[PDB]
C-alpha cells in the first residue's frame, strides 16, 4: 500500500513540446501506486473534456498517456496529468506549442511590386512581400535589350539580375533606384524561389521628362 | 473550426529571428560565445535566437543574432560557431515527411551529415547522424510563444 509515484521521469524531462499542426501529439506520465492510481488530464488547469477540441482525444491507461491527433493551433496550452489513489495525488504539466508548416513554393502578396512613375533624376523603389516557410531567395530582374532586341532567337527574353538575396545584400525585399534616366523605364520583376519552387510578379517604371 | 483557427505568419516571416527547436529532447540550438554549440531548454537564453537566410536557392546560413557567429560543421562533422561566414556554414534546409526541418551540411552533403541534438542536450556528430533519428528533426519557432 502506497501513495502514487513516478516510474519513468526520463520521459518527462521535456519542458516544451512543439509540434507541426496536423501531426499527432502524445503525452505520458508512467505511474505507480497501491491501490493502482487513476489518471486524469487537465488543459490549462481545468478538466479536459472530449468536446473541448474537434475529434476529441484518447487516453491509454496501459501507457498512462493522452493522445491528440491532427493538432491545430488552438490545441496549444498546458496539459496536466493528475495521478491519484486514496493515499495521495501527484501531477505533471507539459506545455504544447503548435506551428503551421507548409511545403509550398513561395507566395507573393498581390499588388506588389506596384507600378511607379518618376521624372528623370528622381528616385523610386519597388517592394516585394513574400510568404515562404522554406527560406526564400529573392532576385530583382529587368527585361533588357541586346543588339537592339528584347528577345533571343529561341524566344527567351533577355534578362538581367539587378540584385539578389545574400549576406552581401542589404534589404533583398526592396529594389531602390536612384537618379533615374529614361533608360531605366521598363518592367522590373521580383522572382522568389525556395527549393520547392518559384513565383514572380512584376511592375512597370514610367520615367517622365524633367519639364 | 479551420476557419476560426488563427496563427500569425505575415509576409516576410521567414526573415524574423527563429529558435531551432529539436524535438529529440526539446532543446533549442545554441551557439555559445566561445564558439561551442549545444542545446538548451531555457527559452530565455540569449544565444538561441538565430537568423536564417538563403544564400543560394535552398542553401542557408544560420546566424546567432546575439554574437553574429555563423553555425558551421568542420571536416570532422563537429558543429561550431564561426565568426566569419565560410563554406562550412552552408546547410541545405529541407522539410521532411512529418513536417520537421532537417539541415544537412552542404560541404558534406554526399555523406548526409546533419545538424543534430542528443537528448542530453549535446551536439551530435555528423558521422553519427542519419535519415531516421529524432536528433535531426527541427522546428523553427518564433522567439516567443
Amino acid at each position: 500500500k502506497r501513495a502514487p509515484y513516478w516510474t519513468n521521469t526520463e520521459k518527462m524531462e521535456k519542458r516544451l513540446h512543439a509540434v507541426p499542426a496536423a501531426n499527432t501529439v502524445k503525452f505520458r506520465c508512467p505511474a505507480g501506486g497501491n491501490p493502482m492510481p487513476t489518471m486524469r488530464w487537465l488543459k490549462n488547469g481545468k478538466e479536459f473534456k472530449q468536446e473541448h477540441r474537434i475529434g476529441g482525444y484518447k487516453v491509454r491507461n496501459q501507457h498512462w498517456s493522452l493522445i491528440m491527433e491532427s493538432v491545430v493551433p488552438s490545441d496549444k496550452g498546458n496539459y496536466t496529468c493528475v495521478v491519484e489513489n486514496e493515499y495521495g495525488s501527484i501531477n505533471h504539466t507539459y506545455h504544447l506549442d503548435v506551428v503551421e508548416r507548409s511545403r509550398h513554393r513561395p507566395i507573393l502578396q498581390a499588388g506588389l511590386p506596384a507600378n511607379a512613375s518618376t521624372v528623370v533624376g528622381g528616385d523610386v523603389e519597388f517592394v516585394c512581400k513574400v510568404y515562404s516557410d522554406a527560406q526564400p531567395h529573392i532576385q530583382w530582374i529587368k527585361h533588357v535589350e541586346k543588339n537592339g532586341s528584347k528577345y533571343g532567337p529561341d524566344g527567351l527574353p533577355y534578362l538581367k539580375v539587378l540584385k539578389h538575396s545574400g549576406i552581401n545584400s542589404s534589404n533583398a525585399e526592396v529594389l531602390a533606384l536612384f537618379n533615374v534616366t529614361e533608360a531605366d523605364a521598363g518592367e522590373y520583376i521580383c522572382k522568389v524561389s525556395n527549393y520547392i519552387g518559384q513565383a514572380n510578379q512584376s511592375a512597370w517604371l514610367t520615367v517622365l521628362p524633367k519639364q | 473550426t479551420a476557419l476560426t483557427e488563427k496563427f500569425n505568419l505575415p509576409p516576410g516571416n521567414y526573415k524574423k529571428p527563429k529558435l531551432l527547436y529539436c524535438s529529440n529532447g526539446g532543446h533549442f540550438l545554441r551557439i555559445l560565445p566561445d564558439g561551442t554549440v549545444d542545446g538548451t531548454r531555457d527559452r530565455s537564453d540569449q544565444h538561441i535566437q538565430l537568423q536564417l537566410s538563403a544564400e543560394s536557392v535552398g542553401e542557408v546560413y544560420i546566424k546567432s543574432t546575439e554574437t553574429g557567429q555563423y553555425l558551421a560543421m568542420d571536416t570532422d562533422g563537429l558543429l561550431y560557431g564561426s565568426q566569419t561566414p565560410n563554406e562550412e556554414c552552408l546547410f541545405l534546409e529541407r522539410l521532411e515527411e512529418n513536417h520537421y526541418n532537417t539541415y544537412i551540411s552542404k560541404k558534406h552533403a554526399e555523406k548526409n551529415w546533419f545538424v543534430g541534438l542528443k537528448k542530453n542536450g549535446s551536439c551530435k556528430r555528423g558521422p553519427r547522424t542519419h535519415y531516421g533519428q529524432k536528433a535531426i528533426l527541427f522546428l523553427p519557432l518564433p522567439v516567443s510563444s
